[PDB]
């Protein structure tokens, strides 16, 4: 969901 | 729940290497990466370190003088900054990415040691201006006062500035009435707690 | 090449509960079409602390901040708003773009508060005779409290123009009468100082209808 997409975009955004 | 605690003040002369820890938690460490900027009273990013493999990506303005590292076990970053140069006094961060960023570390680079200030008077319609100024000291901070805390309307203490010779200077002002110069003592309370100097400078015309 | 970011206005100057505008233009788009991302956030900075994060991929408030807070737009252009702003949000802003290394950060927007116009009370200090003992001589132009932080400080030395040797400070917007104070410090040799007779700062502000100038002679 919404919530959830965004968790994951979020983070993956901050990986090395 | 996520920090980022960075190491205290820094106060070190031209050509030395200085180091800054960044210590994090709330998160995994190694699944994220950090980055550091520096601030000088803008901001510019200086680069990253990969905190899985450990290798760094540095910023073209920070090629040669510059280190990233880890202490991976204890979820640290480190800064190193080697030949120490006037041009690297400045606030420095890291950040997790975007997301959060640390509490800086201040970094001043000067030739100086320890010095406690000088205090000269700054001496005065019917609004007179009298003051101190604070000359000559190292390192940060003082503190200034006028008549032991009783004295606040109208008083201005400047920030300090770091001068040529690697010492700092401020002044501080107070208006006041003309007529108020022969009935009333100003006298500027200064503290530089690293020397043990505390002065009491009486301001007359 | 690198991705520019420019931001304006530099500084506003507002009033309580006015909604403020500040924007952000980049160079190249910052949205990442493999998850329709704009990689650009917003972050507040008030003196001696930490920047802290507003807004995220442009639009996405960060929790826990006040819903006063709003960003919009979308590929090169973005703007943050203030809907009704508080005292308690004077601060530096800026925004950074993290769609490609280098980072960057736009210039950064610094609120005050507006006030009337007014003109700095002017006064000039010479160097205490205690001072010149030690070989050196500081005289010091002191502007009090005036409005806006814009002014011009000459100094002059024997009433030619001396452009060399000065440093400037300025307080922060005072917390009564939200002006700004500013000195001026011109640092000689003794040698120097006493080569000459007289010392002056003149002092050019939108509040004075023409420069004033502060001086002495050297022995009055
Ligand atoms: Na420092």
């Amino acid at each position: 969901n919404a919530q959830e997409l965004l968790e994951l975009d979020k983070w993956a955004s901050l990986w090395n | 729940q996520i920090q980022l605690v960075q190491s205290g003040p820094e106060l070190k002369k031209p050509g030395e290497t200085v180091k800054i820890s960044c210590k994090a938690s709330g998160y995994t460490f190694t699944d994220y990466s950090v980055h550091w900027v520096k601030q000088v009273p803008g901001l510019k990013w200086m680069g990253w370190i990969n905190t899985e493999t450990g290798e760094p990506t540095y910023a073209d303005d920070f090629k040669g003088r510059f280190a990233f590292s880890l202490e991976s076990s204890a979820s640290t970053a480190y800064l190193e900054i080697h030949n120490l140069k006037n041009e690297d006094t400045a606030t420095y961060f890291c950040a997790l990415g975007w997301l959060h960023w640390g509490l800086g570390t201040t970094l001043t680079v000067s030739s100086a040691s320890t010095k406690g200030p000088s205090v000269f008077p700054l001496a005065p319609g019917g609004t007179a201006a009298l003051g101190c100024l604070v000359k000559d000291y190292f390192p940060e901070p003082v503190t200034v006062s006028w008549n032991s805390g009783a004295l606040t309307s109208g008083v201005h203490t400047f920030p300090a500035v770091l001068q040529s010779s690697g010492l700092y200077s401020l002044s501080s002002v107070v208006t006041v009435p003309s007529s108020s110069l022969g009935t009333q003592t100003y006298i500027c309370n200064v503290n530089h707690k690293p020397s043990n100097t505390k002065v009491d400078k009486r301001v007359e015309p | 090449l690198d991705i520019q970011l420019t931001q304006s206005p530099s500084s506003l100057a507002m009033s309580g509960g006015q909604k403020v505008t500040m924007r952000c233009k980049s160079s190249q788009s910052l949205l990442n079409s493999r998850n329709e991302r704009n990689y650009l956030a917003w972050y507040q900075q008030k003196p001696g602390q930490s920047p802290k994060l507003l807004v995220y991929f442009a639009s996405i408030r960060e929790s826990g901040v006040p819903d006063r807070f709003i960003g919009s737009g979308s590929g090169t252009d973005f703007t943050l708003t203030i809907s009704s702003v508080q005292a308690e949000d004077l601060a530096d802003y800026f925004c950074l773009q993290h769609y490609n290394t280098p980072w960057t950060f736009g210039g950064g927007t610094k609120l005050e508060i507006k006030r009337t116009v007014a003109a700095p009370s002017v006064f000039i200090f010479p160097p205490s005779d205690e001072q010149l003992k030690s070989g050196t001589a500081s005289v010091v132009c002191l502007l009090n409290n005036f409005y806006p932080r814009e002014a011009k400080v000459q100094w002059k030395v024997d009433n030619a123009l001396q452009s060399g040797n000065s440093q400037e400070s300025v307080t922060e917007q005072d917390s009564k009468d939200s002006t700004y104070s500013l000195s001026s410090t011109l640092t000689l040799s003794k040698a120097d100082y006493e080569k000459h007779k007289v010392y002056a700062c003149e002092v050019t502000h939108q509040g004075l209808s023409s420069p004033v100038t502060k001086s002495f002679n050297r022995g009055e």
